[PDB]
């Protein structure tokens, strides 16, 4: 199972004085952290969270955070200034940071930039660069951020070294957490004929829920997304299109490896 | 890579308008105006990212900023008042992080102009005392009567400017300190070898740039205008 | 105010060492550069220090910069009559065009310089354009002795200033005295405190 | 701009009488400023909690809302949603057969 570590910020900023910067962090689909506006210090959302870093590290690494966030407001603030009026507010940025762990030690790390919900620049190698389809202009807000020895350096430290060593203490510190197995729980029910099995609580992700006459795979099973519930969870329907009449015979079959191989079967 | 303003020095009344200029050659698309007041650092007034382009910085109030080309950033003082009397520095940079500091400009706002007076300058000769004394001889240049004290005083050999062998008083005193409107007085010297003075052929001359009224202002009085202009005193070396 | 130098001011004399302090809370802290500024003049530039622990030199000059401690220092060696000036401390907080930089209120240093052969005289020194106005210049003393104002407001006597003839590797004081409205030289620096070698010529 | 999908579903299997928790998920929308409330028979439920707001791999946003509720023959639960993308606010109801 390859875990992909991810820090999602999201920055809106309204006019030339008004700005917010929220953030959230996720370990595969558990969040880690939170780290809202209001707050001066980043929340922890598992007691693991600190993975396999001292007290001393952390808040080194967190102080760094907390100068980001502010320097980050104002810099966006003069970039709009710099290129204005070509650029004007309100305006979306959305960065998308972290890394994919791989067997051995190998892994992979990412820092992805987002414009008004476009995909435009990002960190690779040893500066900034904007990904095919970006406008021209990004080339002064690149050159600008490309003078900042400082910034780039740590960034590099970051994405190379800190990502990998901190998920690697993550998987450590949350594996009871990460490797948890919840049994989902399903129901029926039908609409104008629909028929629709409803399977919830389930963890972790992968599942297989078909429509079955006896133990012919109904063909015409539809899966719905899935959704996640708040206790960590995930919940899912598959709906079956039926002539009425012809419901009694079909049943539910549910397979997930919280079961043990005791398929959850339930008839109409 | 320079930068220059102009100009170097202004004296203006209350309610004048005042415009401050920097030109940079760089193609920096940077610029920027900062006061310096003694007792504070250098504080930003506004700034500009590129022609086209003013920005606020931390004190902007009763300053407009203009930025026609990628050359020029000006400052301009609509009303002035006398609290914006100080020494106004430009700067340019590009992405990186050096700012290139112009030379300053010193402007005095005056709430009337009724005693702006351009000196008079005197030459002194070097004493034949102090010649065979000490084989040195000191000329001494004095500047006196002037207002306000906004003067530069320089000393030339031949043509060209001498430094070595000058000083001049820090700041002019006043002659007449039981009054608010004192004229000034300024004192400097300029010593050089006997033989170099008791060459006929070396001219001397002292000179001072008075800072006063522009074409401009309306002027009430009868005596000249005070305008800004060059007073000068000069000597030939003799043996 | 977030840049703060200390010492306000300070009076040194010539070949003596100095130290001048920068401490500031400005967050980030990319760079902190030491800037020299003669009275009447722009910043020259000395040194930009932008490690976190940093160390520089530019001649005479010496600087460190601890950025845990938000502390700079400036070390001039040898001072010379030259480096009479304010010095300014200031810190940048990025490393590009987008930083704001924070000035410090500036160290006034004043370097007194070295008399080496002391001489101290009182010449008068008549006007090119007519013989009878003058001036009465008091020359070559000590940077010991000390040039009181006149008594009289008739009388103009401006302070001592120190003039070097860098080609002849020499320096000297001076003061000027004057007033129209009778006066002379030996009355000229009478509220002073003149040597007792002082050479007033016929 | 997205346009904001909504999708009302329970926690556990939706037995009258019985207490229980239901959710309104919230997706596919740009920009991330929004208003969700969750109805009780029309009137505004009080102790509703929000997850963090966080986006998906396409840049969108997505946000979950879940209340206790206790589903009756009578009672209608529906999760009303107001943002810019839209000219009016967009209410979905539970429906516990769907
Ligand atoms: C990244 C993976 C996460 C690592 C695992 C840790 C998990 C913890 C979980 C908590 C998650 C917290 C929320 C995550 C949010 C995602 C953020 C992604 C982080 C990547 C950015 C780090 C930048 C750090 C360097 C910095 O603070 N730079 C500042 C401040 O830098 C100043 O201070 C800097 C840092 O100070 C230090 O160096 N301190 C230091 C202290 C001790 N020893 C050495 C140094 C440095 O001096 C630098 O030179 C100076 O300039 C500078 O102002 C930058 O410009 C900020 C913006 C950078 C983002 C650019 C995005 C591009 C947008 C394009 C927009 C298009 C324009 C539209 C108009
Ligand atoms: C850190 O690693 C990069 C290698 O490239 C990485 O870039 C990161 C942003 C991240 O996305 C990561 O997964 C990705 O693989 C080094 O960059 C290389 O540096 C050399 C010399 O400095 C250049 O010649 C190479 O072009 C450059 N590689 C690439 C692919 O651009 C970087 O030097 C290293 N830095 C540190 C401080 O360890
Ligand atoms: C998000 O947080 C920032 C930083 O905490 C807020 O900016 C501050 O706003 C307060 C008033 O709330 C001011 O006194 C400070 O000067 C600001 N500090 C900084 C460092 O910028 C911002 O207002 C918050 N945004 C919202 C929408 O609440
Ligand atoms: C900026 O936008 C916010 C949110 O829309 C608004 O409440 C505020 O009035 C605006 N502020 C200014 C100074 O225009």
């Amino acid at each position: 199972k390859n875990y992909t570590f991810r820090c999602l910020q999201m920055s809106s900023f309204a006019n030339r004085s008004w700005s917010r910067t929220d953030s959230v962090v996720w370990l595969g689909d558990l969040q880690t952290h939170r780290w809202s506006n209001d707050s001066a210090t980043i929340s922890f959302t598992k007691p693991w969270s600190q993975g396999k870093l001292s007290n001393q590290q952390w808040e080194k690494l967190q102080h760094m955070f907390q100068v980001y966030r502010v320097s980050f407001t104002r810099d966006i603030q003069e970039l709009v200034k710099m290129m204005s009026p070509k650029e004007d507010y309100p305006i979306e940025i959305q960065l998308s940071a972290g890394c994919e762990m791989y067997p051995g030690n190998a892994s992979e790390s990412f820092l992805h930039v987002a414009f008004q919900g476009k995909y435009v620049v990002r960190f690779w190698g040893t500066s900034w660069q904007t990904v095919p389809g970006a406008p021209s202009w990004l080339d002064l807000p690149i050159k600008v951020l490309n003078a900042d020895q400082g910034t780039s350096a740590t960034v590099q430290m970051l994405l190379n070294d800190t990502c990998p060593l901190f998920v690697r203490g993550l998987l450590e510190a949350g594996k009871s957490d990460l490797e948890k197995q919840e049994k989902p729980v399903a129901w029926l029910s039908s609409v104008p004929r629909q028929l629709v099995c409803h399977v919830s609580g389930f963890y972790p992700k992968p599942v297989w829920v078909m429509w079955m006459r006896g133990d012919q795979e109904q063909q015409g099973t539809h899966r719905g997304d899935f959704l996640p519930n708040a206790d960590e969870t995930w919940y899912l329907q598959a709906t079956l299109d039926v002539e009425a009449g012809e419901e009694a015979g079909l049943a539910c079959r549910v397979k997930h490896s919280s079961l043990g191989g005791q398929d959850i079967i339930l008839y109409w | 890579a320079a930068v220059t303003q102009s100009p170097r020095n202004k004296v203006a009344v209350t309610g004048g308008k005042v415009t401050l200029s920097c030109n940079q050659t760089n193609n920096h698309n940077n610029m920027y105006w900062y006061r310096q007041d003694t007792g504070h650092g250098l504080r930003l007034i506004h700034y500009s990212y590129g022609a086209g382009s003013t920005e606020k910085g931390d004190i902007p109030d009763g300053y407009k900023a203009s930025r026609p080309s990628q050359e020029n950033f000006s400052l301009i003082l609509e009303l002035a008042t006398p609290s914006q009397t100080s020494v106004y520095f430009c700067a340019s940079g590009d992405e990186g992080y050096t700012q290139y500091f112009g030379p300053g400009t010193r402007l005095l706002v005056l709430e009337d102009l009724r005693n702006v007076t351009p000196p008079k300058v005197s030459l002194f000769e070097p004493s034949k005392a102090e010649i065979s004394h000490t084989q040195k001889a000191t000329l001494v240049c004095l500047a006196t009567g002037f207002y306000p004290d906004h003067v530069e005083l320089s000393w030339w050999v031949n043509g060209k400017e001498v430094h070595s062998g000058v000083c001049t008083d820090p700041q002019p005193l006043k002659e007449q300190p039981a009054l608010n409107d004192s004229r000034y007085s300024l004192s400097s010297r300029l010593r050089v070898s006997a033989t170099f003075w008791q060459n006929p052929r070396n001219h001397f001359r002292c000179q001072v740039q008075f800072y006063g009224l522009s074409e401009n202002d309306e002027w009430t009085q009868d005596r000249a205008k005070p305008v800004t202009q060059i007073v000068s005193a000069e000597a030939w070396g003799r043996a | 105010t977030q840049v703060e130098q200390s010492p306000q001011s300070l009076v040194v004399r010539q070949g003596e060492n100095c130290v001048l302090q920068c401490n500031y809370s400005v967050t980030p802290d990319n760079h902190l550069r030491w800037f020299k500024q003669d009275t009447g003049k722009g910043l020259v530039s000395l040194t930009v220090l932008v490690d976190q622990k940093d160390k520089t030199s530019n001649g005479r000059y010496s600087a460190t910069l601890d950025k845990d401690a938000k502390h700079s220092t400036l070390h001039i060696t040898a001072t010379l009559l030259d480096d009479t000036a304010t010095y300014i401390c200031v810190v940048g907080d990025r490393g590009s065009a987008l930083g704001r930089l924070h000035f410090g209120a500036g160290t006034q240093l004043i370097v007194i310089p070295d008399i080496q052969n002391p001489d101290p005289a009182v010449y008068q020194l008549r006007d090119s354009k007519s013989s009878d106005k003058s001036v009465c210049l008091f020359t070559d003393f000590d940077s010991q002795t000390n040039v009181s104002q006149s008594k009289d407001s008739d009388v103009y006597i401006t302070d001592k200033c120190v003039l070097d003839m860098r080609s002849m590797d020499f320096k000297s004081n001076s003061a000027v005295a004057w007033s129209n409205k009778d006066f002379a030289c030996a009355n000229a620096f009478n509220n002073s405190i003149i040597p007792e070698d002082t050479f007033f010529p016929s | 701009q997205k346009t904001p999908q909504i999708q009302v579903y329970s926690r556990h299997p939706p037995e009258n009488g019985k207490p229980n928790i239901l959710n309104c998920y919230v997706t596919q929308f740009h920009p991330p400023h929004i208003e969700i409330q969750m109805l009780k028979n029309g009137k505004k439920i009080p102790k509703v909690e929000m997850s963090d707001m966080s986006f998906s791999k396409d840049w969108s946003f997505y946000i979950l809302a879940h209340t206790e509720f206790t589903p009756t023959e009578t009672d209608t639960y529906a999760c009303r949603v107001k943002h810019a993308s839209m000219a009016e606010p967009k209410t979905v109801y539970w429906d516990r057969d769907m």
